[PDB]
C-alpha cells in the first residue's frame, strides 16, 4: 500500500495569503457573500423609513440618532449587521444550552467514557445524543447550515459610493450644512476599507468546551464563558470605528526575493474584535510569537507593550507586505500558535506554513488530528480562569483607552472647524455596540394559524441601568392586530397594539451591576420575545438606553457562569393568536395552564 | 495563597551567589524577570540567580 | 417589497 | 491481477500482434515461448 | 507505449511542482479541506441567488390559496399550513422545475437532429475515429442548437436559472424542529404543532442535493456507438427516461419517514505515511442503486449494492454488481460529501478506472474520481473519457450487466412498505392527527403529487409574453388535470391558452385571473400515451399569452391519489413508435385574433405561417 | 527579424533558481504561479463566479420586466422615421442590454477618472514633489505614495483590494446569461401578414446567439492606469495627460466592441493550443487572443524556454484564415500544431497583453518556463498581475511605451481601418439578406440604429447614494465625445408620490444652470448642445469638453438618462493623444459643487455664475 | 412583487 | 420594485 | 533638526580619498546614493565614498 507520492501533494495545505489568486479569490466570494444578503441598492431604500423610527422613539435632547447625516447612517449599517450576526449566534447558543440540559444523562455518559477519542469526535457524538438542528462541526458543514444573518461583514463594499470631499469654507448657512452633513470624512473611509467582523458559530466553540469537560454543567459554563468573552470584543470592534482614529491592518512580510532553503515569512495579526494582537514568525523550523496590546500606542511605534512572550521576533524585517483580513479571532490565533510550536519538529516547513495561514484567513482547522487536539486544548486554557491572559484587564484598558481617543479627536476638530462640525463627523450618540440605540430586523419562518412568528431574545445585558424595547410592525392590510409575548422562568406576558408603522414601547426593563433584571419577582439573565403578526412584511425591534454611555457590567467568568443557573427551556414554548380571548392577555403563571395550552387559561 | 480579587504578583530574589536555581511548582505557573513580559505557564524553570 | 415603498403605496392607496 | 488468460499460446502470441505497439509485443512473447519450453521440460524431469 | 492511456507523470511517477504537466494535474476536492469549503461555499450561493428564503417565504400564503382553489377531493388535499407539507412542496416543487427544464431541452434537440437528418446520419456513419467529445461538437454545430458547447466551462455559463442543484441544508434554514403537545388536544395546541417539523425531516433535508443531467452530457454516451440519427434521438431518450425514473424515486425518500444515508470518504487518520488507501461510499439520493469503491496502492475494487431490503444493523443492502473485494469496516476520519453525478455516472468512470489503474498515478486516480463525484467535472484525459463514455452507454443500453428495471421496481415497493410501517408506528405513540401532520400520505412519488411549476418567459409578441409548459411525459395511468394561475397587474385582462398537438391545436380564452383555472383534461393508458383528438400523443405542449403578466403557474393533479406506475420505456420501446415535435416551435399572436380563430384547427386550414388567422 | 526595443528593464531573479527547476516541500513552491486554462477544475471554477457576479448586479427577471418601460420612454424621444429605437423587437432588445451594460461600466469608469484629475490638481505640490524625488523606485510603490497624498477613495493598488473596491455596475457583462432562454430561428414561410411579422419580430438568428456566447467586456480601472502613467512622468501635469491618453484609447476599443455584434458576422473566439499527451520536458503551449474590445489580435507561443509573438490585425481577412495581416513581429509563431484546443474569454485589452509579452521575452532566460506559463495564463484569464514585482514594473514600462506618441503601433490607423472594415461588413450583410429573404426581415435581424456604443440611443440607469435635506442625488457626466453633431439629453424620473417638485444642475466651468421639471414617467428634455469636430462644445460662451449634470429627486425610485444623436452614425472625431491632451487644459475641479433643494428660490433658478454666490451656499445667490 | 404582495396591493387599490 | 410595477400600481390607485 | 513641515533630504560629501565610512544613528534613518531607492530604516551604513 505504498504510494508514489502524488496523493500526498495534493492534500498539503497552501499558503492562501502569500499566493496571489488564492488571495483574489477569497476576496471576491467573501464579496458576493455579502452583497447576497446585505443590498447597497436595498439599504439606501430603507434609510427613509429608518430615520422616521429612530425619529419616532421621542428619544431625549442629545441623544437622538439622526439618520439624515452621513455619518451617522454609516455608523448604523456597520452597526446593525454586526448586532444582528452577534444576535443569531447568542440565540443559537440558548438553544444548544436547553438541548444539552434535556439529555444530560446522556450527555454525561458521553464526557466520562469517551476521553480518549478526538474533539471533533467526541463534538459529533454531542450533538447526536441531542438533537440539534446542526450536527456537523466540519468546515464545509457549517457554511452549508450558516444562515444569513450570519455572514460577516465587508466593509470595502459599505464604504461605496459615499461621496468623501465636501468643502464649505467660512459658511454657517442652512444649505451649506445641508450639504455638509450629506458627506463623510476621509478617516471614516479607511477605517471601513480595512473592516471585516468575526462571527463565531456555536459549533465551532462545543470543541473546546467538551475537551476537559467532565459533567454537563462543565460543558454549558464552558461555552458560555467563551461566548462572554467573544460578546466583549464584539463591543470594541464596533467603538473603534465611533472614534476619530484610523485602525490598523494585519499584514504580513515575506522576502523581496524569496530562497528556496532560506525563507522567513512574518505575520502581524491586529484584530479589529479584539484588545490584543499576535505577531508570529517562522525562521526555517523554528516559530516564536508576541502578544501585543492593541492599546498605549505612541506615534512613533505601531505596537503596544507585549503582555505574553514566546520567543524572540523581529518586526523590523525588510521584504513585501501583503495585507489580510483574519477571519479568527486572537485567542483562537493563539491557540494553533502554541500548538504549532510544540509539533514544529514532527512537521514539514510547508505544514507549518499552510496550517497557519488557512486558519487566519479562511477559519479552516488543521487536518492533522494531533495538531487539532492540542488547538482546542489550549483554546480551552485561554478562555479559562486559569488563562495566562488576564482577559479583563485588558478589555478594561481598551475600553479606557478608546474613550479618551474619541474626547481628543473630537476636542481637537472642534478647534478647527467648530461644535456643529465636530458633531456630524464625530457623533458622540453611537459610543459601544451594546450601548447604541439599535435596530434588528427580525425573520419569521413560523407561521401558527395565519400569525407569523419573530423571535427576539432580550439580554444578556453587558450593561446597566434603564432599557426600553420597542417594535415597529408594518403589513399589506389595513387594521391588522398583532400580538407580543415575553417569556420569562415563571410565565409570559401578553400585549395586543394593533398600531402599525411606528414605534410602540413594549417593555422597560431595569439591570442591575450584576447584569440581572428582576422580571415580577423572580432574577432572568435574559428574556425572549415573541412578535405574532398577520401577512406582515417588515417587523423590526428597537432597543434603547435612557442614558448615553451605559456603564459596564464586568464580563462574567467561568466560575460566574456555574454559580448561578437560569432555565430556559420555556422559551421554546409559543401561543396561538387566533384563538386568544380577552382573559388570556397580561401576566399569567405556567400553574394556570393546562399542560400543553400556553394560550388559553384554565 | 491569594485571598485577593485579582491575580498579584510576587518578587523572588535569590541572591547573586548562586550559579543556578531550579523552580518547580505543584501546578503550572508563569515566572518572569523585572519589567518583563510574562511567558505561557509551566511547570520547571531554570534560572541565573544575578 | 421595502419599508418605504409599502408606506408610500398604502398613503396612494388611501 | 489484471492480466487475460488465453487457451493457448497460438491464441496469446496472434493476440499481442494485433494490439497497438504489436511489433515489440511478439518479441517478449517469443522469449516466453523460449522460456515455457524449457519450463516444460525441466519440471517433467524434475516433478514437483 | 502498449499503453493507450498515458499518465501526465512518466514511469518515474515523479513531476517536478511548477511544470506544465504538474500544473494541469487533476485535484483531491473531496481530500482537501480548502477545497471542499470552497465548492459549498458557491453552490449555496448560487442556490441562494435563484431561490430566496425570503421569497418562498412570502409566496406560502398566495400558494395555499391556489391548492385549496383547486377543489380537490377529500384525503387529496395539499394543505400549505402545515409546515411539514411546505417543506416537502419546496424541495418538489424546484425539483420539478429542473427536470421539466431539462425535458423541455431534450425535446428542441430532438428537432434539430430530425431536420437535419442527412447531414448528422453523415457525421456517425463516416466518422468513428473520433472521440465522443470530438463527436458532439459536430453534431452540435451540423444542428442550429443554442448551446453548442460540450465542455464543463461552456455548460455552467449557458445553465441558466432554474436548472440548479436544490441544496437541502439552505431549505430547512430556520425551521422549528422541536415542538411538544404533552397531552392536549385542543385547537390551539394543534395549531402550534402543525407549525414545526421533526427533526427527521431536518436531517432528510441536511444531506440532500438533486442531481439534473444536461442533454450535452447525454449526447456523448448516445452518439459513442450510434450509427443512424433514428438510433442517436433512440438513445437520448432512454438514458432521460432512466434519469427521471431515479428522480422519482429521489423525492419519494423525504416524504416517508426515515432517514437518507449521507454519502462518506474514508482516509487513514495519519496523513503522509508510506500507507495510502481511501474508501469511497456513494449513496445517491436519485437512485436505487450504490456505488463503494476502494483504492488500496494502485489497485481498484468496487461493489454496487441495492439501497433497499436493508436492516437496521448494516447500511448497506445487497451486492448486484461486484469489481473486487471491498472492505468497508476500515478505521479512519470520514469527510461526508454530496454527489453531483448519477450511480451510472459514477459507475461508468469507476470501470475505466479499473481498467487504467496501473496506466496512471494514484494522484491521478483519486483526482480524476473525485472531480466527477464532487464537481460533475469530465477527466481532461481524452482517452479516459471516451472509454467512460462508452461504459455509461452499456450501464443504459439493453445489454446493460444492470437490469435497472428489477432495482427500480423493488426500491418503490419498498418505499411505500416503508411509509405504512413508520405511519402505523407514530399512530400507536402519539395519534392519527399527530401522525397525518408528520407523515403526509398525499405526496407519494414526484410526479404523482399535485405540483406547480412556476414559469418564466422570455418572448414577447405584439405585447403578449409567452410562457411555455411541456405537458409529459407520463409515468403514470390515470386522469390528469392542469390548472393555470395568472397574476396581472391590470385589473381586468384577458389572457389565451394554446395546446399543441401533432395535427392542430387548441385556443382557449379565459379572464379570470388569481384563481386558477382549468385548461385541460386527459386520460394515459398504461403505455404512457393519451388520446388527444383522435392521435395518439406521448407529450403536448401548452402556451400561456398573457398582457404584463407578473407571474403565471401551472398546477398538475391527478384523480386519484398514488396513481400506478407506467413501465420505464428503453431503447427498443423507444424506436418502436415515433412522435413529431416539430410543430411545439409555432407560435401565435393574440394581438391578432379573431371569434372564428379561437377553438380546434387542423394545420391543412391554415396557410404557411400565420397560425392565428383560419383562412387558408 | 524580431522587433528590438531598447527599453531599459530590471533585473529579474526567478524563484525556481540556478537549476530552473523549484524545489519540492518548499515556501517557493507555494507561491508560485500555475496555469487557469489549461486546468479544467480553476477554468471551470472562474467561469461561475463570473457568471454570479453578473446576475447579482443584473437579473434576467427585472431587465426582462423593466422592457416594457424602457419601450415606453425610447417612443416617448419623438426619435425622426428611420431614427427609432423599437425594444419590442428582440434584435433590438439584446442589442440594447448589451449596449446598455457596456455604457453603464465605461461612464463609471470615466466618472472616477475625472475625479482622480481633481485629487491630484488640488494636491499638486505635493504631487509634483513626489514624482520628482522618488524616480528609482517601482511604478507601483510609486502609485501607493501618489494615492496617499491625495484623499482617493481607493488607496489600494493590489489586485484583492481593487476587487473589493469595485462595484455594481462596472463588473464585466457575462455573454451567455443575456442570451438564455431567447427564442432562436422562428420561421414563417412565405407570410407577410401582421400576424406573421409580430412573430418573427419575437425572435433572434443564430448568428447573434453565436455572438453573444463569445461576448465578456473588459473595463480597466483608473488605479491599474495610474501605474503606467506615472513610470516616467515628471510633473503633474505629464501624469494627467497620460491618464487621460490611456483612457482615450480604452473607450476608443469599447465602441468597436460593441460595433462587433451590430454587425451580422460573428465573433472569433480566443483559444489555447495544448499537446494532446504532454511530456515532460517537451511541452509547448500556443496562445490565440482575439479581443473582442480591441482592433487588434495577439498569437503567443511557448516552445521550449522561447518566447515568440506575433500582433495580427483584426480587419481584413479573406475568411480562409483567422488571422489578418501582421503589423507587428517578436518571432515565427506556429499556429497549425495540432492539440487539444480550449476556449476563454480574456479580462485584459490588447494593449495590456502584448506589454507582459515583451516584458516575458526579455525575461525568458531569467525566468524558468512554468513561471512564463503561470504568469501569461493569470493575467490574460484573471487580470492579476505578476507577483514578481521587478517583471511587473517591466510590465508597466512596456505598457506606457504601446500607448506613448513613439508607441511601435500606429494604433490611430488600425482603430480607424477597423470602424471602415466594419461599416463594410454591415452593408454587405443587409444587402444579401435583403435578396434572400425581405427587406423587412432584413431590418428585424440587422438594425440599422445601432452603429457603435457612443452613437446609438441609449440610457443609463443612475444610482444615488447622497441625500441633501431629504433630496437623492444622481450625477451624470455629459461628455468627453468621440463624435461631433447636435447631442439631446433626456432625464426620467419616477417617485412614488403623485406629484413631485425635481431640479437638474448642469454644472461647468464658470457657472451652473439650474432647472426645474416636476414631470414624471416620461422623458424631459434638459440640455441640447453642439460639438465640434474637436470634440469641445459652447456652453455659455466657454469651450467645455465635458460637463456634469446632478438630478435631485424626493422619494426616488429610478432616474434614467437617456442621450440621442439627431443623425445616425454621426462622424467620429479623430482619438486625442498625449499632446492634444496637454496643450488644452479644462478645469473640473467645480463638479463637486452641490445645491440643496429644500433652501431654493424662485431668483436662484437659472443660469448663474460663481461670483454671484458666496463662498459655500451655492443654493442662494447674494 | 411577490403574487401575495401584488394581490393585497390590488385590494387596497380597490 | 420595478418601474413598470411602479407606474401599473399608480394607475390603479389613481 | 527638520522644523519645516515635511520630510527633507539631507546631502552627504565624504570627497573621494577615504576608502571606507561607517555611519551609525541613535535611531535608525534612511541613506541611499544618488539615484538609488530609499531602502528601510537601519542603524548602521557601511559606504564607499567614491
Amino acid at each position: 500500500t505504498v504510494a508514489d507520492g502524488t496523493f500526498n501533494s495534493m492534500i498539503m495545505p497552501r499558503a492562501v495569503i502569500a499566493n496571489e489568486r488564492e488571495h483574489f479569490m477569497k476576496t471576491r466570494i467573501d464579496k458576493i457573500e455579502h452583497d447576497l444578503n446585505r443590498s447597497a441598492k436595498q439599504e439606501m431604500m430603507d434609510r427613509q423609513s429608518l430615520a422616521e423610527d429612530y425619529n419616532a422613539l421621542n428619544l431625549a435632547v442629545g441623544q437622538e440618532i439622526k439618520l439624515d447625516i452621513a455619518t451617522q447612517h454609516q455608523l448604523n449599517r456597520l452597526g446593525s449587521a454586526m448586532y444582528k450576526a452577534d444576535h443569531e449566534r447568542e440565540t443559537e447558543l440558548t438553544d444548544l444550552i436547553n438541548r444539552i440540559r434535556e439529555n444530560e444523562v446522556t450527555v454525561n455518559g458521553i464526557l466520562e467514557n469517551q476521553k480518549a477519542i478526538t474533539a471533533a469526535e467526541r463534538a459529533d457524538l454531542l450533538l447526536e445524543v441531542v438533537a440539534s438542528t446542526a450536527k456537523s462541526v466540519s468546515a464545509a458543514g457549517r457554511a452549508a447550515a450558516d444562515g444569513s444573518g450570519v455572514v460577516p461583514v465587508f466593509g470595502p463594499s459599505v464604504a461605496n459610493g459615499i461621496k468623501v470631499g465636501i468643502d464649505i469654507a467660512d459658511s454657517v448657512a442652512e444649505a451649506a450644512i445641508a450639504v455638509k452633513e450629506s458627506g463623510i470624512i476621509t478617516q471614516l473611509n479607511d477605517v471601513y476599507h480595512a473592516f471585516q467582523s468575526v462571527h463565531v458559530a456555536p459549533n465551532d466553540v462545543i470543541k473546546p468546551a467538551a475537551v476537559v469537560a467532565g459533567t454537563s454543567t462543565e460543558l454549558i459554563g464552558n461555552l458560555q464563558a467563551i461566548y462572554s468573552r467573544l460578546r466583549s470584543h464584539s463591543d470594541i470592534g464596533f467603538k473603534k470605528a465611533t472614534v476619530g482614529d484610523v485602525i490598523p491592518n494585519s499584514y504580513m512580510i515575506k522576502p523581496v526575493n524569496s530562497t528556496e532553503y532560506a525563507s522567513w515569512q512574518l505575520y502581524v495579526i491586529h484584530p479589529v474584535q479584539g484588545s490584543l494582537g499576535l505577531v508570529v514568525q517562522l525562521m526555517g523550523d523554528a516559530l516564536t510569537y508576541n502578544v501585543f496590546a492593541q492599546y498605549g500606542n505612541t506615534s512613533a511605534s505601531e505596537f503596544g507593550k507585549t503582555v505574553l512572550t514566546g520567543g524572540a521576533t523581529n518586526t523590523a524585517l525588510e521584504g513585501t507586505k501583503v495585507k489580510f483580513q483574519t477571519k479568527v479571532t486572537a485567542q483562537q490565533a493563539l491557540a494553533l500558535t502554541m500548538a504549532l510550536k510544540d509539533a514544529a519538529s514532527m512537521l514539514s516547513q510547508g505544514e507549518l506554513i499552510g496550517y497557519f495561514e488557512q486558519y487566519i484567513n479562511l477559519a479552516l482547522e488543521p487536518d492533522n488530528l494531533s495538531l487539532q487536539d492540542n488547538m482546542h486544548k489550549y483554546h480551552h486554557l485561554l478562555t479559562s480562569q486559569n488563562s495566562p491572559i488576564d482577559w479583563n484587564y485588558h478589555d478594561e484598558e481598551m475600553h479606557k483607552w478608546l474613550d479618551s481617543r474619541k474626547t481628543t479627536n473630537y476636542d481637537a476638530m472642534q478647534k478647527k472647524d467648530g461644535t456643529v462640525i465636530a458633531d456630524i463627523h464625530i457623533p458622540k450618540v453611537f459610543n459601544d455596540l451594546r450601548n447604541t440605540t439599535l435596530h434588528c430586523k427580525l425573520e419569521g419562518k413560523q407561521t401558527i394559524a395565519g400569525y407569523t412568528v419573530y423571535e427576539y431574545l432580550i439580554g444578556p445585558w453587558a450593561h446597566y441601568g434603564d432599557i426600553d424595547y420597542s417594535v415597529v410592525v408594518d403589513t399589506l392590510n389595513e387594521e391588522t392586530k398583532w400580538y407580543c409575548e415575553v417569556i420569562g422562568i415563571d410565565g409570559h406576558l401578553l400585549i395586543e397594539k394593533s398600531v402599525q408603522h411606528k414605534p410602540e414601547k413594549i417593555l422597560e426593563l431595569t439591570v442591575n451591576d450584576s447584569g440581572v433584571t428582576s422580571f415580577n419577582g423572580r432574577n432572568h439573565d435574559r428574556l425572549k420575545l415573541k412578535v405574532y403578526v398577520k401577512d406582515s412584511l417588515s417587523v423590526k425591534v428597537f432597543r434603547n438606553w435612557i442614558g448615553i454611555n451605559a456603564p459596564r457590567v464586568k464580563t462574567k467568568m467561568f466560575n460566574d457562569h456555574i454559580g448561578v443557573k437560569y432555565d430556559y427551556s420555556h422559551f421554546d414554548k409559543n401561543i396561538s393568536p387566533a384563538h386568544l380571548t380577552l382573559t388570556d392577555l397580561g401576566w399569567h403563571t405556567w400553574d394556570q395552564y393546562n399542560a400543553g395550552n400556553w394560550t388559553n387559561i384554565k | 495563597l491569594n485571598t485577593g480579587a485579582g491575580a498579584a504578583n510576587i518578587t523572588f530574589n535569590f541572591g547573586q551567589i548562586a550559579e543556578t536555581v531550579i523552580l518547580k511548582g505543584s501546578v503550572p505557573f508563569q515566572l518572569a524577570r523585572l519589567n518583563q513580559p510574562m511567558p505561557a505557564a509551566r511547570f520547571t524553570y531554570k534560572l541565573r540567580p544575578l | 417589497l421595502s419599508e418605504t415603498e409599502l408606506r408610500a403605496l398604502k398613503k396612494l392607496s388611501t | 491481477q489484471n492480466v487475460n488468460y488465453y487457451s493457448s499460446f497460438d491464441e496469446f502470441i496472434i493476440s499481442q500482434y494485433h494490439a497497438q505497439d504489436g511489433i515489440n509485443r511478439v518479441s517478449t512473447c517469443v522469449i516466453l515461448g523460449l522460456a515455457l519450453q524449457a519450463y516444460d521440460q525441466m519440471r517433467r524431469a524434475l516433478p514437483v
